[PDB]
């Protein structure tokens, strides 16, 4: 569950990522195709190599997905509901990918952020993304 | 991996007992049952609307029984499972795109299966064996992804 | 979540086990230990030699805790509250660790319940003992 | 992995600018931080009860050095790093109880250290290259459990 100072610490983080959320997408999106190459799988249709449109849009839209999270996040279940949905029956992606998606998530935060990604916030944002990642598997079986 | 000479003694033995058809039909419908979101690669297959739909499926079973004969020839080759799937790795990598994560979970399932048709024949240290053995082709089905 | 049928297919199980629960929960601890050595790092203090007591003590109190599940299945976070209490801030287990204990809780199932081990009910067990573990995790962070 | 000659360079090149003693105190600080139930291996460090009580632990950073230590000697061996780390898996094994785990969780907490420290400099090709070195490194210090 996440604490009020988890809330806190993320909403203050996202907050001063700003402007910043659909370009820090793609980058983590980026990070998660070179250091995971079996993440790609789920992407065949996609050109992944640097300076990819289809990935920077897409960058775009996680981002987006997620800075509505930030703003229901005492409500992500339902939130995220036509999301989740259309992970469990059409994306189907394996949960694991959710760690290594959220994981460059907080590589790209850090790189981005020095004075915001403290211990703190970097735990608290660990946490965030392994809530919205529980909700968007929530309805696999 | 790397199993003792008694361990592979003992999965050999417990395997010239196995039944392919049956085992690899049960093993790859019980995936598409128990792990549903795995059927995302198996649309060409047909009616996978329901467990006894998915179980009786002509093509999960003949398909389930191809996956296990590849299975059975690594056996083979247990000192080197990375060489002798190294085709079928490139192969799931740049033409099927399918997940690693995968072969893990059929790993889990195919053990399952094992245990539901030896019972007590099926030991702690002969499912030991056999996680060695899966884990094993697991990764070498995975090793040559890039 | 645990669907309805889920449940039905869970109690059918559980009560077709019975008094042999410990039995089971002991050996599913057995063969946890064989096939994944690395979960005997939480238990150095145990003797672990051959039919130890010990383990076979430890198994009836992680059978009683299952069948318990089984007896509250609609409410279990409630029911499990104290044990995840001390999951959480004092056996501290790594969250993957149960993934491999419910696996071989399967096994052990599947090798004794050759009749009722059907894909369905392979299916609820799968996602029950999954869903006991994110309650045993929840209070981790 | 496997890494390519480009990598290599490129994990070395970063290498140099690091600090080992500063960083290996600030990864096993988050470590304890961000996955609070690995403080479960360091009760005899004394007060672990906020973030920084435990970034600023005497004896948090003590341990990180002498970690990171052995970490940075490994480099000089990415093509051998399960001979280089043999004797330290025996020992997280038989004399720590050190779940391999929690290895691949200071990897991730290691990398996500070097971001914060080097920030654009951190550029996802290098990423990518430390995620090869984390993961061989990960996989070395567990392969000798048993
Ligand atoms: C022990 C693990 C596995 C082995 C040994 C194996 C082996 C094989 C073999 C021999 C083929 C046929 C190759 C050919 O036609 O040239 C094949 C095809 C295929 N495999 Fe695998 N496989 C394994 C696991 C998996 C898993 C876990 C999945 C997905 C969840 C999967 C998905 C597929 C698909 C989609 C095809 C193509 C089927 C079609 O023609 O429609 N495999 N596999
Ligand atoms: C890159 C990964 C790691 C390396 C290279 C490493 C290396 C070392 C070394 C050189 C020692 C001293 C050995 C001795 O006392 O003879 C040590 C001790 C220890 N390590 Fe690891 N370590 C790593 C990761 C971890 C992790 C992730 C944990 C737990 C979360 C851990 C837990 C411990 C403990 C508890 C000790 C003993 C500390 C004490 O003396 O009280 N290690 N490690
Ligand atoms: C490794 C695979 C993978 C992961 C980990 C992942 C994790 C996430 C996370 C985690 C925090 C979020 C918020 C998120 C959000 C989204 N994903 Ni993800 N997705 C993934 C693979 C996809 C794929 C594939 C698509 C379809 C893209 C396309 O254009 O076809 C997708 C599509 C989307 C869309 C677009 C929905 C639509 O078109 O209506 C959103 C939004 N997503 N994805
Ligand atoms: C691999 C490690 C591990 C796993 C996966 C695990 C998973 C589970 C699950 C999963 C479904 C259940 C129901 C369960 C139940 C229990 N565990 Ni677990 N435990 C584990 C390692 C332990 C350890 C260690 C103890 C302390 C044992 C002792 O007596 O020192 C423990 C203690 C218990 C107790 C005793 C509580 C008490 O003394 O008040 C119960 C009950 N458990 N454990």
């Amino acid at each position: 569950v996440l604490s009020p100072a988890d809330k806190t610490n993320v909403k203050a983080a996202w907050g001063k990522v700003g402007a910043h959320a659909g370009e820090y997408g793609a980058e983590a999106l980026e990070r998660m195709f070179l250091s995971f190459p079996t993440t790609k799988t789920y992407f065949p249709h996609f050109d992944l190599s640097h300076g990819s449109a289809q990935v920077k849009g897409h960058g775009k839209k996680v981002a987006d997905a997620l800075t509505n999270a930030v703003a229901h996040v005492d409500d992500m279940p339902n939130a995220l509901s036509a999301l989740s949905d259309l992970h469990a029956h059409k994306l189907r992606v394996d949960p694991v990918n959710f760690k290594l998606l959220s994981h460059c998530l907080l590589v790209t935060l850090a790189a981005h952020l020095p004075a915001e990604f403290t211990p703190a916030v970097h735990a608290s944002l660990d946490k965030f993304l392994a809530s919205v990642s529980t909700v968007l598997t929530s309805k696999y079986r | 991996v790397h199993l003792t000479p008694e361990e592979k003694s003992a999965v050999t033995a417990l395997w010239g007992k196995v039944n392919v058809d049956e085992v690899g039909g049960e093993a790859l419908g019980r995936l598409l049952v128990v792990y549903p979101w795995t059927q995302r690669f198996f649309e060409s297959f047909g009616d996978l609307s329901t467990p006894d739909a998915v179980m009786g499926n002509p093509k999960v079973k003949a398909h389930g029984k191809k996956v296990l004969g590849a299975f059975s020839d690594g056996l083979a080759h247990l000192d080197n499972l990375k060489g002798t799937f190294a085709t079928l790795s490139e192969l799931h990598c740049d033409k099927l795109h399918v997940d690693p994560e995968n072969f893990r979970l059929l790993g889990n399932v195919l053990v399952c299966v094992l245990a539901h048709h030896f019972g007590k024949e099926f030991t702690p240290p002969v499912q030991a064996a056999y996680q060695k053995v899966v884990a094993g082709v697991a990764n070498a089905l995975a090793h040559k992804y890039h």
